[PDB]
RNA sequence: ACAUACGACCAUACCUAGUGGAAAACUCGGGAUCCCGUCCGCUCUCCCAUAGAUAAGCCACUAAGGGCGGGGUUAGUACUCAGGUCGGUGACGACUGGGGAAUCCCCCGUGUUGUAUGU
RNA sequence: AGGUGUCCUAAGGGGGGCUCAUGGAGAACAGAAAUCUCCAGUAGAACAAAAGGGUAAAAGUCCCCUUGAUUUUGAUUUUCA
RNA sequence: AAAGCGAAUGAUUAGGGACUCGGGGGCGAUUUUUAGCCUUCAUCCAUUCUCAAACUUUAAAUAUGUAAGAAGCCCUUGUUAC
């Protein structure tokens, strides 16, 4: 016998709090630095690049901080790069990157600067930041925006780098450095440059397949049933990919359209409406303690 | 109802308190290690009590936890010394159980002199599929009232799967 | 008998009940400009940039704008004549006040309903004036019969 | 209307117990060669999106629930600024011109909203 | 009613993972009190020293790297002429 | 100032219900590892009588900062090494 902890006057002091940190999905400490800028510059905005993975996506998004609320500048998902001739691998490492590219293709368009700042055109496992690019007898500082990476841990090799990695091949700048990359020996400090380009086009996981194929075939029967029914192989990985990057730069607004049933804007909101419940009033909840009453009052 | 509310075992972890440093100590653990095959960890005395002859900051003890297909075969091993009989109160309220046994050369590991005799201590925890909710770092959060193991339901499933009887 | 820089404050740095924690974000988001009409509100959490404790409840006009701090002019009383005092605040004190927008919001009203007039041709009579003394009317005692009152004799409660 | 990502106010959103969830999404889940990290692939990290299931998380509803928010009463009461050659041995109290609270107790309610994509 | 003439190469600076005091139920020697495991836990713990204020993916705790405890001078606040 | 303690810390009077293995003294053989029958303190729960210059969820009167424009409001567009 003891003290009981949570009586009601517990209750009474208790102070909860932010809702979005009850939930846990927001880090307030590291966000309040992000967001905020020098009171020397007014107006200038500060353009934040989000990436959140799911079991089965990759989300990214160009953001703006307001006092009211945040603004999305541009948006790409992993759904859209079925378009572009992928199918299969949809949350590897090598996806990372051409998402990465497809959203940084994205917003350079919507402002006009996608005739210049070309980028590398050419993936290489280099490591290279964008620079001004001169024009009309002057010079052209690029576009500027800072890597947002949540909650998720920042270990060598990470698929929150690989979009790092693609949006800075689009064109747009990204101050980073290489001692997170794949390849990276932390005993030499010094990069491969070789295992960075495989590692891009999916070549980790095309050398899985030989492997597994001959130490334990029904295991590799069953990891990759829908990479043998469209019958790609680990040698046709890399050109898969290769053709997926030029398609990205020719026409990035290309629709995609998935198999789920589709509606109207206006017909899914009445089906809905359909399932939903009815509060009970006032005058039927005092209705239901006299019923109670009679009920209980009965069995003894 | 039953899909997915099937119970097993989390994990196992047993324990040697010699209660003294010293060499005693490191045979202690060397007699840990080929049992299960993992190096173990000690542990530190928090207290300082003189009655007991420890002090902080030195090693008093071993553990060592294991899971799987291991933690499986090395729980039949122990219940076979006990001939699967426990006793009612070795259950705790939330669903797990343990027992303890004097001598640690009961079941064969070789015996040799050098090393000695100690006493060793089981105990192992309860689980359901599906519990990681509680425990990934985002968006953590707390296990259903209906979702979780009670006192009852574990014995009952002791005695069905090892045929064991209670007291 | 001492002086400290923040002697008698037990209650005046302090956060309320209920109220300690996390300081909301929204603040960080404000923006100032030169002439603006700020006052000073000292936040416990924060403990760089804390003005003097007489600031505390005094309003006064930026003057200097920097990367994380503003400057502003408040008005002190010593004995028989006024002091200009220059202090600098992080903003995490600061406040806009809506002391002026009464004012702005005023003499915006009065621009559009004076140019409507001038087109139309009819005085306006502007300018506020104080509450004057009521006029004459009627009140009926159709269904509203007067009660009669009286004092009640003394009781004894308790 | 509903779902997901980033938010604003920061319990009308919290805590306990019980029932239900079209579509998609979210989740549990399978494997340990490669990157990486542990006494232990528990956590973290990589690969797969087939199969199983809404059991839990999540959403909704119920309870003369605890708490929280708004209001009525207590009350023109307690207190207080100005005034008199006002009462009383004193303690202290009444009146004139003004300002004016707080418990116990009773009633109602149980989140609102901005940008982008999709059911 | 009390305090000061000191102490610190970290008890300073940066970053990352974790959450305390206490209570309930369990396990050979083990007992009020030694080590291990689960659930609850708004700070009831901790932060060199008197007291007050402040802090929970930290300002507490452990781990990794360091010397912004450095150079040249001005404006401003408190005691106040 | 007033107010509050069936609201946190601290002080304080009195009964009731639930409990025994927390301590003390008995009973049925002080049998007692009898959760037997008694009970005196202790503990927990719902109520009750009074307080705080160095306590507080709330909160006055009197006094206190700023503003009430021509040095104002609005439109168009020159300078720069920020």
């Amino acid at each position: 016998f003891h003290k009981l902890v949570k009586n009601s006057a517990y209750y009474s002091r208790f102070q909860t709090k932010f809702k979005r940190r009850r939930q846990g999905k927001t880090d307030y400490y590291a966000r309040k630095r992000l967001i905020t800028q020098a009171k020397n510059k007014y107006n200038a905005p500060k353009y934040r690049l989000v990436v959140r993975f799911t079991n089965r996506d990759i989300i990214t998004q160009m953001v703006t901080s307001e006092i009211n609320g945040d603004k999305i500048f541009a948006a790409a998902y992993s759904h859209e790069l079925r378009a572009y001739g992928i199918n299969h691998g949809l949350t590897n490492w090598a996806a990372a990157y051409a998402t990465g590219l497809l959203l940084a293709r994205r917003v350079l368009a919507k402002l006009g600067l996608d005739k210049t700042f070309t980028g590398v055109e050419e993936p290489n496992g280099e490591y290279t930041l964008t620079e001004a690019a001169e024009t009309e007898d002057g010079e052209r500082r690029p576009f500027k925006a800072i890597l947002d990476v949540g909650l998720a841990r920042t270990s060598t090799g990470a698929r929150v780098f690989g979009v790092m990695k693609g949006a800075s091949d689009g064109g747009i700048f990204i101050p980073h450095s290489e001692n997170r990359f794949p390849g990276y020996d932390i005993e030499t400090e010094e990069l491969d440059t070789e295992v960075l380009k495989k590692y891009i086009y999916g070549g980790h996981v095309a050398e899985y397949m030989e492997t597994l194929a001959d130490d334990d075939e029904e295991r590799y029967k069953s990891q990759f049933v829908k990479y043998i029914e469209d019958d790609v192989e680990a040698d046709s990985l890399e050109e898969l990919y290769a053709e997926a990057h030029k398609q990205i730069r020719a026409d990035p607004f290309r629709k995609y359209v998935s198999d789920a049933p589709k509606k109207s804007k206006e017909e899914w909101k009445a089906e809905s409406l359909k399932y939903k419940k009815a509060k009970l009033s006032r005058e039927e909840r005092k209705a239901r303690v006299e019923a109670k009453i009679k009920q209980l009052l009965a069995e003894q | 109802q039953n899909p997915m509310r099937e119970l097993r075992i989390q994990k196992l972890v047993l324990n040697i308190s010699v209660g003294e440093s010293g060499d005693r100590l490191t045979r202690a653990a060397k007699v840990l290690e080929q049992l299960s095959g993992q190096t173990p960890v000690y542990s530190k005395a928090r207290y300082t009590v003189r009655q007991f002859g420890i002090r902080r900051n030195e090693k008093i003890a071993v553990h060592v936890t294991v899971r799987g297909p291991k933690a499986e075969e090395i729980l039949e091993r122990g219940l076979k010394v006990k001939e699967y009989e426990l006793r009612r109160r070795n259950f705790s309220e939330t669903g797990n159980f343990g027992f303890g046994i004097s001598e640690h050369i009961d079941l064969g590991i070789k015996y040799d002199p050098s090393i000695g005799i100690y006493g060793m201590d089981f105990y192992c925890c309860m689980t359901r599929p599906g519990e990681r909710v509680a425990k990934r770092r985002r968006c953590k959060s707390r296990i259903g009232a209906s979702h979780r193991i009670t006192r009852e339901e574990t014995i009952r499933w002791f005695k069905q799967r090892f045929d064991g009887i209670v007291r | 008998h001492a002086a400290g820089l923040r002697s008698g404050t037990r209650y005046a740095f302090s956060r309320g009940f209920r109220k300690h924690g996390q300081i909301p974000l929204s603040t960080y988001l404000r923006t100032y400009r030169v002439g603006d009409i700020v006052d000073i509100k000292v936040n416990g959490a924060v403990q760089k940039g804390m003005p003097h404790k007489f600031y505390h409840g005094k309003t006064g006009v930026v003057y200097n704008v920097t990367k994380s701090a503003v400057g502003v002019i408040v008005y002190k009383r010593v004995k028989h004549r006024y002091i200009e005092k220059r202090i600098n605040v992080r903003i995490e004190h600061v406040k806009p006040s809506r002391s002026r927008e009464d004012f702005l919001r005023r003499v915006k009203e009065n621009a559009e309903l004076k140019k409507k007039a001038k087109a139309e041709g009819v005085p306006v009579q502007l300018k506020r004036q104080p509450a004057m003394p009521r006029e004459a009317h009627t009140v009926s005692i159709a269904d509203n019969k007067p009660v009669t009152l009286a004092p009640v004799a003394y009781e004894t409660t308790i």
